[PDB]
């Protein structure tokens, strides 16, 4: 079942599909899964399979923003893992290290548009999948793709072609409008005001349709790093000394020139933890420097491309989440701070979502990544419902951890 | 006929090539026999010298009968063969299913051979019947359809059914039908006489293809004693639970009687276990005799009574809301129950999975809520609204505060003692007026205080639990104490109220009876 030709991709050397098995499914969602299945079936995107076909991969049904509408969303995680990568040479995709500059970028799902490239013959028992039943009273319905899947990251680079073509003349009519691609979706940036931005967005959006292809509006501009700060205060007592000395003796692993030794001297002798305890002249001065050390990213940091990027979530409390992103320890690329938005409703799985998928729009956005999290959550918790608030196309790796007490008290 | 399944072989590997062992003339009889038998009907085929593959067979008399059997042994071939996405251990639990009016089981019969070998894949599931006279026939054979013990049969067979079912199943939405083994569960909630034409009409649908099925005759009827349960058009439970009347137990006694007593859990309420597994302790063999404690005697008394209660399970009914319902047994035992209908359940259980070293009931009953959620979403396809002994204030306290991130669906407070509660509550500033303990074996305060104790056998972080402890002990109702542990700062910081650890207990215990606690940190050199 396949028209035009079908670019021939293969797993990496030696490795096998994946195996991957599906978490337990709502009824609700299998319902959605079903009826968009079958509208797929029918215009031949995908195929039921027999048992000849081991793999697996899973398969959930999120939630278009505000639509009534479902999208099935596939986690092709394992499988992107083990295909091939994908040529060399004249690549012109890489990343605009202006797109983090602009004033306004918007993100366009332009998924749809691998819909109309078939999948190597070949590779397709590799997509298979599995529609889960309640109860497992029922078997399953087993199906893989005849098209370019969404969310595999073979897709951009099959469509790539088909997508410059198609973007070309844009590029070159509104070249002050600058584009990035990044699996499904589609960063659209520029300067103009606001009112001139949405007025292009939606001309390009037309402008796809006329090629047959059919949300969120960032601010990278706007995003400021979170520095470390202390408590400035009337009067300072023992205990607050010595939480002031903990910190900072934590800090000056990152920038070494913060010193405590005039904290540590007020901190001589057994005194009662209330005991107001007035700062020598050579301490005030030791504090005002440690301040002024901290004021600004440790010098330094830079970007590797060849490394992971790993972004840490912490718990500050009342909506409010810390996160900050690096790849070697204590050697943040980034860091910031997250509060409860979009509804009287937030839980903490909810802001988790919404907080986990913010970051991951900012990687794309300035490094073209997507980072590996750390989530303060148990896992059977996460798995249970974050499906019922994602909203991306992509799925980031993520980790369960349990956050330690000091870097808490360390943040915010 | 049905569509034939593409089978491959594992990649960089050629069919089974392993030697026939030596027969018995009067088996060689028996296998010629039944062999012609299978080629008449077309079950298989006789080969030409062509085929290099051997797969050795053996003939075995029936089970308590006098007649002969031919088997075939597959375990090569099966190591060679690819893997298939087979069957998932993935069974449905009774509580899943609705109330029907007429069920029966109709038992397939050896569809296996009913249905068709992928012919590129014959060649390798070939076999030879050795001649009675050395230089002779030694019929060369291979088959055609699906060998039974072979591994893909039980796969491609299922498959199979499930493609020539779709019609039936389309023609007819108001019958279920679920598959199991080489046997076909046909249910409905049609009035006697129309099921029983119905079902008439199944097995005729599957004689097409060759299925042969019983006659009404022979089928069996309710319960149906399936995995452990005993089936019923309206009603579910467990088989029968009888307990033994010995004077003497063994280790091996004693572990299976929790077994059978765990099982029961699901459906009994009430089910205890905890003094019956205290008789392990220390157990040196497996036949090692261990006589019972009053407790175990009363635990073992106490669900004898319970079991000789047949309770039983009731269906779900998809228009009624699924409310689950928990409670505190003992400490770190929960037992819950889920309904749909004013406190008669669908299903029941219990949850003791201690998460960690140290919790409380809080973080425990939290848990508890995630298991029941993630099983009625297997189960029921939705989640339940529970109805919990720990008020909403109480929850939010802890959840709010806590550095991880939690989430409970929808619940309803239930004043059912016992009300889950946090027995202490660390403050969030240093007391002003207390007296202040800095520890490290052995703590100093700012009113000049001190006491250095000895320790031993103790372990690095275990004597920093101490200290702490010894200032708790020696200190009034209020209290600050600094340390230098993070260890010991993250777990009495966690607010646990039970633990493994008997010094965390103690130290539990104190944080209790006190009025106001601060616990500090600070690097301490
Ligand atoms: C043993 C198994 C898994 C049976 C599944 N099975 C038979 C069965 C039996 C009774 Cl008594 C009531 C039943 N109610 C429902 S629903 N089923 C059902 C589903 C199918 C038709
Ligand atoms: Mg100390």
């Amino acid at each position: 079942i396949s028209p035009i030709e079908t670019v021939p991709v293969k797993l990496k050397p030696g490795m096998d599909g994946p195996k991957v098995k599906q978490w337990p499914l709502t009824e609700e969602k299998i319902k959605a899964l079903v009826e968009i299945c079958t509208e797929m079936e029918k215009e031949g995107k995908i195929s039921k399979i027999g048992p000849e076909n081991p793999y697996n991969t899973p398969v959930f049904a999120i939630k278009k923003k505000d639509s009534t509408k479902w999208r099935k969303l596939v986690d092709f995680r394992e499988l992107n893992k083990r295909t091939q990568d994908f040529w060399e040479v004249q690549l012109g995709i890489p990343h605009p290290a202006g797109l983090k500059k602009k004033k306004s970028v918007t993100v366009l799902d332009v998924g749809d548009a691998y819909f109309s490239v078939p999948l190597d013959e070949d590779f397709r028992k590799y997509t298979a999948f599995t529609i889960p039943s309640i109860n497992n009273e029922t078997p399953g319905i087993r199906y893989q793709y005849n098209v370019l899947p969404q969310g595999w990251k073979g897709s951009p680079a099959i469509f790539q072609s088909s997508m410059t073509k198609i973007l070309e003349p844009f590029r070159k009519q509104n070249p002050d409008i600058v584009i990035y691609q990044y699996m499904d979706d589609l960063y659209v940036g520029s300067d103009l005001e606001i009112g001139q931005h949405r007025t292009k967005i939606e001309e390009l959006r037309q402008h796809l349709l006329r090629w047959g292809l059919t949300g969120y509006e960032l601010h990278p501009d706007k995003w400021t790093v979170q520095p470390i700060v202390l408590p400035e205060k009337d009067s300072w007592t023992v205990n607050d000394i010595q939480k002031l000395v903990g910190k900072l003796n934590w800090a000056s692993q990152i920038y070494p020139g913060i010193k405590v030794r005039q904290l540590c001297k007020l901190l001589r002798g057994t005194k009662a933890l209330t005991e107001v305890i007035p700062l020598t002249e050579e301490a005030e001065l030791e504090l005002a420097e440690n301040r002024e050390i901290l004021k600004e990213p440790v010098h330094g940091v830079y970007y590797d491309p060849s490394k992971d990027l790993i972004a840490e979530i912490q718990k500050q409390g009342q909506g409010q989440w810390t996160y900050q992103i690096y790849q070697e320890p204590f050697k943040n690329l980034k860091t910031g701070k997250y509060a409860r938005m979009r509804g009287a409703h937030t839980n903490d799985v909810k802001q988790l979502t919404e907080a986990v998928q913010k970051i991951t729009t900012e990687s794309i956005v300035i490094w073209g990544k997507t980072p590996k999290f750390k989530l303060p959550i148990q896992k059977e918790t996460w798995e249970t419902w974050w499906t019922e608030y994602w909203q991306a196309t992509w799925i980031p790796e993520w980790e369960f951890v349990n956050t330690p007490p000091l870097v808490k008290l360390w943040y915010q | 006929p049905i569509e034939t399944v593409p089978v491959k072989l594992k990649p960089g590997m050629d069919g089974p090539k392993v030697k026939q062992w030596p027969l018995t003339e009067e088996k060689i009889k028996a296998l010629v026999e039944i062999c012609t038998e299978m080629e008449k009907e077309g079950k298989i085929s006789k080969i030409g010298p062509e085929n290099p593959y051997n797969t050795p067979v053996f003939a075995i008399k029936k089970k308590d009968s006098t007649k002969w059997r031919k088997l075939v042994d597959f375990r090569e071939l099966n190591k060679r063969t690819q893997d298939f996405w087979e069957v998932q251990l993935g069974i449905p639990h009774p509580a899943g299913l609705k109330k029907k009016k007429s069920v029966t089981v109709l038992d397939v019969g050896d569809a296996y051979f009913s249905v068709p070998l992928d012919e590129d894949f014959r060649k390798y599931t070939a076999f030879t019947i050795p001649s009675i006279n050395n230089e002779t026939p030694g019929i060369r054979y291979q088959y055609n359809v699906l060998p039974q013990g072979w591994k893909g049969s039980p796969a491609i067979f299922q498959s199979s059914m499930t493609k020539i079912l779709e019609p039936f199943r389309k023609q007819n939405p108001d019958i279920v039908i679920y598959q199991y083994m080489d046997d076909l569960y046909v249910g409905s909630d049609l009035e006697i006489g129309q099921h029983r034409t119905k079902i008439e009409e199944l097995r005729q649908h599957l004689l097409r293809w060759g299925l042969t099925t019983p006659d009404k005759k022979h089928q069996k009827e309710p319960p149906f004693l399936w995995m452990g349960y005993e089936l019923h058009p309206d009603k579910w439970t467990v088989q029968p639970i009888v307990l033994p009347e010995k004077d003497s137990w063994t280790v091996n006694d004693i572990q299976k009687l929790v077994g059978k007593l765990n099982w029961a859990s699901q459906i009994y309420p009430g089910i205890k276990v905890r003094q019956l597994c205290k008789l392990l302790r220390g157990t040196k063999a497996l036949t090692e005799v261990i006589p019972l404690t009053e407790e175990a005697e009363l635990e073992l008394a106490e669900n004898r009574e319970i079991l000789k209660e047949p309770v039983h399970g009731v269906y779900y009914d998809p228009s009624k809301d699924l409310i689950a319902e928990i409670q505190k047994q003992g400490q770190g035992q929960w037992t819950y129950q889920i309904y749909q209908e004013p406190f008669k359940n669908l299903k029941t259980g219990k949850y003791a999975r201690m998460r960690g070293a140290h919790t409380n009931d809080v973080k425990q009953l939290t848990e508890a809520v995630q298991k029941i959620t993630t099983e009625s979403i297997v189960i029921w396809g939705k989640t339940p609204k529970f109805k919990l002994p720990i008020q909403k204030e109480t929850w939010e306290t802890w959840w709010t505060e806590y550095w991880q991130a939690t989430w409970i669906p929808e619940w309803e407070f239930v004043n059912t003692p016992p009300l889950v509660k946090l027995w202490y509550q660390l403050e969030k500033e240093p007391i002003v007026g207390a007296e202040t303990f800095y520890v490290d074996a052995g703590y100093v305060t700012n009113r000049g205080r001190q006491k250095v104790v000895t320790l031993t056998d103790t372990t690095n972080q275990k004597t920093e639990l101490q200290a702490i402890y010894l200032a708790l002990q020696d200190s009034g109702l209020e209290v600050n104490i600094v340390t230098d542990s993070q260890y010991a700062l993250g777990i009495i910081q966690a607010q646990p109220d039970q633990s493994e650890s008997e010094l965390v207990n103690q130290i539990i215990e104190q944080l209790i009876k006190k009025e106001k606690v601060y616990l500090a940190w600070v690097p301490a050199h």
